[PDB]
C-alpha cells in the first residue's frame, strides 16, 4: 500500500495538476494568483510586507479571477519568471488545499521548459528542500513525457521510441527530437512566439 | 472679471481673440494691492497709478483701479458671486484640520506653484493674512521662487528620472487584461 507520488507540470498557461497512477489531470487552473497589494508608493524597498496574517490573504485559481478588488498577476512569463515568491505561495496553496498532500511523505515532479536557466532550477529545488523538506525530487524536460503518451495513438504494444514533439505552450513552443529514448542536444530550438501573442494581435486587430 | 471691468471703464471686449487680448493685459499690467482701501484712497487721486497699454490696432488703454482689483477676487470671491471664502481662509481651514503638531511645520513651509501666483505682492498679503489669522507667537514664512512656472514639470522630470520609479510604471501587459480600471487601483 504505498503511496502514489505527485505529478505536477507547471508553466506560464493553465496549470495542470493531479496524481501519478491516474488517467485524467483531475485539476487544470490557471497560474493567476490574488494578492492584498494596493497603492503604496514604497514598493521597491517594501514591495509588500503585508503586517500581521494579511500576507496569505489571498486565494488562487479559477477563484482568483472573480475577485475585483486585489490584483491579478502572473507570476511566470514564457518560463523565465521575475518574482519566484508568488510562485512558493502558489505551490503551497495548491499542495495545501488542492492535492492535500504531505511533503514529508511524498516525492514531487516538475517541469520547466528547456531554455530555463540553471540558477532557476537550482534555486526553486533549494527552497523545495529547505521548506517543503520533500524526500524526492525530480525535473526533465516535457519532450519525454510527450513522447510517452503519443503512444497511445495507435499500437502502444508495438514500441516506438524513435520520433519528434513540437510542443506548444502559453509563452513557448519547442523542438526536440529522439532518437531510440537519446536526444540530441545541440539540435534544439527556442521558439519565442506562442499561442499568447498570438491572441494579442487578435484583440489589437479587434480594437 | 477684467473683461466685465474693462467694460465699466469704457472698452469692451467680447470675442475670444479679446480674450487672449486682456489675458496678456492682465500678465502684463496687474498686481495686488496690500490694502485695498488705501490703495482705493490712492486710486481717487488718480495722478501717479494709471498706465497705458498699446494694442494691435495701435489705440491706447488706460487701465487705472483695474490693476488691483482683479487679482483681489482671489481673496474676496464674493466679486464674482460664489458663496466661498478666499485662499487664505482656505489653507487656514485645511491646516486647522490636521494634526496639532504637525500645525508647526505646516505653518514654517508654504510652497506655491503656478501661474496664478505671480502678481508682485502675492506672497506678502498672503504672510500678511494668514499672520493676522493665525495665532501672533510664532513665525510664518513663505517661500516664493521664481521658477514657480514650470515647477510641475521639474518635479515630474525629476521623479521619473529616480531610480526607484523605473518600477511603479504601468505597462501594457496590464491593459491587455482589464478595462482601465487599473489606473485608480495602483497608479494613484
Ligand atoms: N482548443 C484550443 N484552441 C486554440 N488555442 C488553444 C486551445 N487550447 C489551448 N489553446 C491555447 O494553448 C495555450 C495553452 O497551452 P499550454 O501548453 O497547456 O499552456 P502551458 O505552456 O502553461 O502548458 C492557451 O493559451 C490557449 O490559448
Ligand atoms: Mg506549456
Amino acid at each position: 500500500g504505498r503511496l502514489p507520488a505527485c505529478v505536477v507540470d507547471c508553466g506560464t498557461g493553465y496549470t495542470k495538476l493531479g496524481y501519478a497512477g491516474n488517467t485524467e489531470p483531475q485539476f487544470i487552473i490557471p497560474s493567476c494568483i490574488a494578492i492584498k497589494e494596493s497603492a503604496k508608493v514604497g514598493d521597491q524597498a517594501q514591495r509588500r510586507v503585508m503586517k500581521g496574517v494579511d500576507d496569505l490573504d489571498f486565494f488562487i485559481g479559477d477563484e482568483a479571477i472573480e475577485k475585483p478588488t486585489y490584483a491579478t498577476k502572473w507570476p511566470i512569463r514564457h518560463g523565465i519568471v521575475e518574482d519566484w515568491d508568488l510562485m512558493e505561495r502558489f505551490m503551497e496553496q495548491v499542495i495545501f488545499k488542492y492535492l492535500r498532500a504531505e511533503p514529508e511523505d511524498h516525492y514531487f515532479l516538475l517541469t520547466e521548459p528547456p531554455l530555463n536557466t540553471p540558477e532557476n532550477r537550482e534555486y526553486t529545488a533549494e527552497i523545495m528542500f529547505e521548506s517543503f523538506n520533500v524526500p524526492g525530487l525530480y525535473i526533465a524536460v516535457q519532450a519525454v513525457l510527450a513522447l510517452a503518451a503519443s503512444w497511445t495513438s495507435r499500437q502502444v504494444g508495438e514500441r516506438t521510441l524513435t520520433g519528434t514533439v513540437i510542443d506548444s505552450g502559453d509563452g513557448v513552443t519547442h523542438v526536440i527530437p529522439v532518437a531510440e529514448g537519446y536526444v540530441i542536444g545541440s539540435c534544439i530550438k527556442h521558439i519565442p512566439i506562442a499561442g499568447r501573442d498570438i491572441t494579442y494581435f487578435i484583440q489589437q486587430l479587434l480594437r | 472679471y477684467l473683461m466685465k471691468i474693462l467694460t465699466e471703464r469704457g472698452y469692451s471686449f467680447v470675442t475670444t481673440a479679446e480674450r487672449e487680448i486682456v489675458r496678456d493685459i492682465k500678465e502684463k499690467l496687474c498686481y495686488v494691492a496690500l490694502d485695498f482701501e488705501n490703495e482705493m484712497a490712492t486710486a481717487a487721486s488718480s495722478s501717479s497709478l494709471e498706465k497705458s497699454y498699446e494694442l494691435p490696432d495701435g489705440q491706447v488703454i488706460t487701465i487705472g483701479n483695474e490693476r488691483f482689483r482683479c487679482p483681489e477676487t482671489l481673496f474676496q470671491p464674493s466679486f464674482i458671486g460664489m458663496e466661498s471664502a478666499g485662499i487664505h481662509e482656505t489653507t487656514y481651514n485645511s491646516i486647522m484640520k490636521c494634526d496639532i503638531d504637525i500645525r508647526k511645520d505646516l505653518y514654517a513651509n508654504n510652497v506655491m506653484s503656478g501661474g496664478t501666483t505671480m502678481y508682485p505682492g502675492i506672497a506678502d498679503r498672503m504672510q500678511k493674512e494668514i499672520t493676522a489669522l493665525a495665532p501672533s507667537t510664532m513665525k510664518i514664512k513663505i517661500i516664493a521662487p521664481p521658477e514657480r512656472k514650470y515647477s510641475v514639470w521639474i518635479g515630474g522630470s525629476i521623479l521619473a528620472s529616480l531610480s526607484t520609479f523605473q518600477q511603479m510604471w504601468i505597462t501594457k501587459q496590464e491593459y491587455d487584461e482589464a478595462g482601465p480600471s487599473i489606473v485608480h487601483r495602483k497608479c494613484f
